[PDB]
């Protein structure tokens, strides 16, 4: 298949190539072509941790490939990935001399843990692409942020502030069926992970945490569970006490 | 062929970063000018013309031709897709003999011909 | 120049790999797709015209400039060589001002004589 | 615009070395012919015109956007400067209808308007 | 010397180059133009082991170079060296990220041993290419497939089943003028190497040792030897009883 | 800004660009566009190392990028730099694969000591390129002779002896206010190093140090000094008795 170009006729974005334009059709200066990586988000996928992280998976057999593009979009979720075997070995491989993180991050997901990650890559198991710092790779790199996209290929008609937060995570038995997640609020205290929660809230359920002081105050591992009654929520761009009953358990009601 | 976007949702707003021009004093010396994080430029585009949904639409229906081209090559990095297309718009509009008004053919002789037409006005004009 | 084989011998038929397309359900994701050992595709080309025999003499001649393109440039693997062909063969044509009926100058105006031979019966046609 | 030598002082003489052509025998074999140190040939060229105190200037007065350029790319090492030249050179003279006469069309009717010319002496020349 | 360019004209095949071509010379496309690597096979050299690495030698102050190639010929004859100097270090290099074994091979003669290995990098002392997977260098890198072979470069006109067998051999003194080679059974039987020996005649006596039972049958190496009588063969497109004399050496009459 | 390219026009040279020539420029191959370097030397730069260092500085945060370039300038000064931090770590990386030293220099400057270093990589301070083989860098490799220069590009008009000489030097503070450097005549002798010191000066004070007889005679280091009194000293191309008074001091009369 021949990769398909974006064109502008008739006040409507057409898909069409260098073999079919007209005469009338004026390309001057390669200026005029562009390249543009799109967010998946930005077509309505579910962007959590869990939802986000099922959509890849480790095989074997193929070589990674990497094609550059010039102009992305602002994602509100990155993800950043440090997975190891149970054994320590890592999953992921370094990243390569030259490629940086996803530049423009409202949030990023940061999950570290362990799974049995059974291939030499990971991949999108949509056939979508891995997008870096204008470099848009087909596998996942250890430990750089990136966000999910498609790359579009475009002929043009010729002529605030930047925040970023890190969300922590930790996860075992990553990229299989019994995968399970924990947010991260200390180093000692831990959240068990729904793929309802949504960033804010998140941050917000953290926050209340350090004020109210429900953090671990103990050597031990303070796990808190959020029980369905309270709300939590839509894409992005359209809009308590806690007790403990032990490791330790624990339930916010 | 027209887009038509199938996507879930879409968001008709694109918040863009990009690269950029002319520098202020030292700052395009590499030891003196921005870090890697402060190289890109912004800005937001609406949905006239439904070109941000249908952008979002043609680069998820490029990215089978796409993989598959990648799959075929064996560079590690590709940068040339773009290049590649400029010459093969040359190639198909210059690459064989160009037949004067043929429709495969980017040649206007418009004015050419008023040229001669206001020189049938030359000799039998003044055929004394 | 025409070419002559002047090896050994021949095997004047080319059992063929490469790679290939219109993909079959999830087979273009990659996570999904053939291995490194499973993209190519393969044909057989007889000698007709002697072209096969006159492939291997091509390739064999080649070796001397490609080996001394490839001891003067600095790139560690090289992908550029077609590219640059192909400009290089718009810049013969295109790449100075073509003066038409000229023996570097790609254009006919076959059709665009008929056209204006069409138009001498145009006024002294009528003239009355 | 000129170039204008602004520096401090100006070596007008340009001992250069370069990479090569017609081999000898067997060296260009790798296994057989120069190492990475011998395959420079070289020159002298004297300030004629000008050039060599110009080039100074100009390759002074490139850094800036050369720099800018190599910020944006991604690319580690960057080999495609002159063919993306090569390129954008052909796109602004055939990268749209060429109108012929107009200013920004490169082909000549000179001949042409000659052979038609002389083609005004083919029916009423002979218009017994 | 400019890269010459394949052509059709007058039903044959014309060398020329893009400032060569007249007007009726139509190129339409970058698919127009290819890149195809031809073996050397094909042009009757012999691919016996003794007779192919004597092409072959070691050099240093040339830096390899790679150039790729889109389409290539299937190959009866590859070579994979693993070769060593006597104190054990690699002579050849490890496979460069992306580059791997020719992908169409009938047999894969697999050679290990050691050599004297008298310079950085080995390179074909015809000038010919290494070909490995579209990539053809002027190197050989260790443990990688390859075909000996030669790209050409054509402009077009605008319009079963793979098997592969490895032999393995063991050899001393690679490179020089005294190598000596040895046909791998077993790990302890080997049958010392003639430059007359074809493919499918070592898998047949490797075949009829294995059933006639001739293998070594204690803790000690065996080596066979072939006398000059029997018969084992042409290029190949176109078309007993053993005895104990003797490391333990013997004779196949 | 768009690059700049070189053009004759009028018996001058023109720069212009693509974009900006008329119908009569005649652009018929890609072997009529050509890139050059040209030396820093040629515009009349101080070449002594003291000077030269200073132009040089670290900085982190910033890409390295490489450009090649096909042809270049024969130099007098060329620069190679082995410099460690106090604790012995590495300053400057590995040159990459495929990076060369400057093909021509008639003195290469070789400089090894320590210095804070303070950035991931040494940059041109008044945003020159570092030229190596055909290939021109932002940033200085370890121990990889370069010559200091810019870059230029022309559209062309369609139509003895090599000697270099290794001066070493040793240093302290590279990089900042304070550094200090010595001309190495011996592994135990030294030359406190001036910028008025031309190569040919002190090429001609270490022949004189070694034919009178004035290097160390002893296990450790001796170092002179060479008072103002005497001359040293115009760009390139247009142009005693020692007592010690002591580590061991001493003084060039
Ligand atoms: C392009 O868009 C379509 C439609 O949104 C995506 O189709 C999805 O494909 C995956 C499998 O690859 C399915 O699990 C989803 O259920 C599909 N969604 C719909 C709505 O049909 C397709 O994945 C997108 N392509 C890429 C490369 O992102
Ligand atoms: C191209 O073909 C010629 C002819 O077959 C090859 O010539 C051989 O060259 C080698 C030395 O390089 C000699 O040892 C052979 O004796 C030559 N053979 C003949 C028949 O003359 C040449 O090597 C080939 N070139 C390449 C790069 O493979
Ligand atoms: C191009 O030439 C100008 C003029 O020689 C150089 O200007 C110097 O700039 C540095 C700072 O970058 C100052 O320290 C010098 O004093 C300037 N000299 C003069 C005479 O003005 C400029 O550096 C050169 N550009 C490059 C990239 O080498
Ligand atoms: C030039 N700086 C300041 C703005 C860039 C905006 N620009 C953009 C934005 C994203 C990607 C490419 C391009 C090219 C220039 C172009 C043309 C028409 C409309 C928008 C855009
Ligand atoms: C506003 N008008 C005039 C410019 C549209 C440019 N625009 C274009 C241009 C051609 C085809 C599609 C698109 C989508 C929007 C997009 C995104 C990034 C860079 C350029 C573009
Ligand atoms: C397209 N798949 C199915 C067949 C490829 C065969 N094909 C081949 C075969 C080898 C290399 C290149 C090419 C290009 C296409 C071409 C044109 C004319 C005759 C043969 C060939
Ligand atoms: C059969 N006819 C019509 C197609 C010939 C295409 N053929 C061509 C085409 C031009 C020049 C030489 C050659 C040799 C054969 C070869 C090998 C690989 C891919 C293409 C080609
Ligand atoms: C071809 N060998 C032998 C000489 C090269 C001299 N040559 C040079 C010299 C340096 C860089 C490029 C070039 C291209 C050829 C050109 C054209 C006009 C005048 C000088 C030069
Ligand atoms: C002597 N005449 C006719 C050739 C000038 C070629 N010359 C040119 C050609 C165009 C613009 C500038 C320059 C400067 C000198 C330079 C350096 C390296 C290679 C080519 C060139
Ligand atoms: C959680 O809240 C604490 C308390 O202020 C804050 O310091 C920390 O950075 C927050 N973490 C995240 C991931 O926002
Ligand atoms: C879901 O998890 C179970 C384990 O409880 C596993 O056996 C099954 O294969 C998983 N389903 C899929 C579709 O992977
Ligand atoms: C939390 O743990 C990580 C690694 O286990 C460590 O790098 C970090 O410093 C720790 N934070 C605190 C506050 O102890
Ligand atoms: C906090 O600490 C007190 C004693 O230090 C302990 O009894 C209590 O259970 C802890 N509470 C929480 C919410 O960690
Ligand atoms: C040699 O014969 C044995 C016996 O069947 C077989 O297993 C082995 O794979 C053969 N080796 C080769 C290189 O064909
Ligand atoms: C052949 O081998 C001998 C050793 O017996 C060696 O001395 C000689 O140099 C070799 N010949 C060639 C041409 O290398
Ligand atoms: C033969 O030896 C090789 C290496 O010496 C080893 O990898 C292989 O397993 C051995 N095979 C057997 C059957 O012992
Ligand atoms: C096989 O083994 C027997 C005893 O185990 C030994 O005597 C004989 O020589 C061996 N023969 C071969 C062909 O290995
Ligand atoms: C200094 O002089 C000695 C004495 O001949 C010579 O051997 C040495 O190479 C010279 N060093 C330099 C850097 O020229
Ligand atoms: C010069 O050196 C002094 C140390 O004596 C230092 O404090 C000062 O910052 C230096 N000046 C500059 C401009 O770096
Ligand atoms: C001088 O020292 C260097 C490293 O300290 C060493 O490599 C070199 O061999 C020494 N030279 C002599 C003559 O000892
Ligand atoms: C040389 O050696 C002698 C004794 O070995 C010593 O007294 C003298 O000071 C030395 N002179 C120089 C110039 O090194």
């Amino acid at each position: 298949r021949s990769i398909p170009l974006g064109v502008i006729h008739n006040s409507a974005l057409q898909v069409s190539d260098v073999d079919k334009l007209v005469c009338r059709d004026k390309l001057s200066s390669t200026n005029q072509l562009r390249s543009v990586g799109l967010n998946l988000e930005g077509n309505g996928v579910a962007t959590d941790v869990p939802s986000a992280t099922k959509r890849w998976g480790f095989r074997s057999g193929v070589p990674p490939k990497v094609v550059n593009y010039e102009a992305g979009e602002w994602a509100e979720n990155c993800y950043n990935l440090e997975i190891k075997k149970p054994d320590g070995s890592e999953c992921l491989p370094a990243a390569p001399d030259g490629i940086r993180g996803f530049p423009r991050c409202r949030y990023v997901h940061k999950v570290s843990g362990t799974g049995p990650c059974a291939g030499d890559f990971a991949f999108h198991k949509e056939g979508a692409f891995f997008l870096y710092d204008r470099l848009a790779s087909t596998v996942i790199y250890r430990g750089t942020t990136f966000a999910e996209g498609v790359v579009a290929f475009l002929i043009l008609p010729q002529a605030s502030g930047y925040y970023s937060t890190t969300i922590r995570y930790q996860a075992t038995g990553f990229g299989t069926n019994e995968t399970e997640y924990l947010f991260e609020v200390d180093n000692l205290t831990y959240v068990q992970l729904e793929s309802r929660f949504t960033p804010q809230f998140l941050l917000q359920l953290n926050e209340t945490i350090y004020t109210s002081g429900k953090r671990s105050n103990t050597t031990g591992k303070l796990i808190w569970k959020v029980n369905p009654e309270i709300d939590t929520t839509w894409a992005f761009w359209e809009t308590l006490s806690f007790t403990v009953v032990s490791x330790x358990x624990x339930x916010x009601x | 062929e027209a887009i038509v976007n199938a996507q879930p949702k879409c968001n008709p707003n694109l918040h863009y970063w990009t690269t950029q021009g002319a520098a202020i004093g030292l700052a395009w010396i590499p030891y003196f000018g921005p870090a890697a994080e402060g190289i890109y430029i912004e800005g937001l585009m609406h949905n006239q013309d439904g070109l941000i949904c249908g952008l979002r639409q043609l680069a998820n229906e490029t990215t089978q031709a796409l993989q598959l081209f990648l799959r075929a090559t064996t560079e590690l990095r590709t940068f040339s897709i773009l290049n590649r297309k400029a010459i093969d718009f040359l190639l198909q509009r210059w690459g064989g003999t160009c037949h004067i008004l043929g429709p495969d053919c980017c040649i206007e002789p418009a004015d050419w011909t008023k040229n001669i037409t206001d020189k049938i006005d030359q000799i039998i004009h003044d055929f004394v």
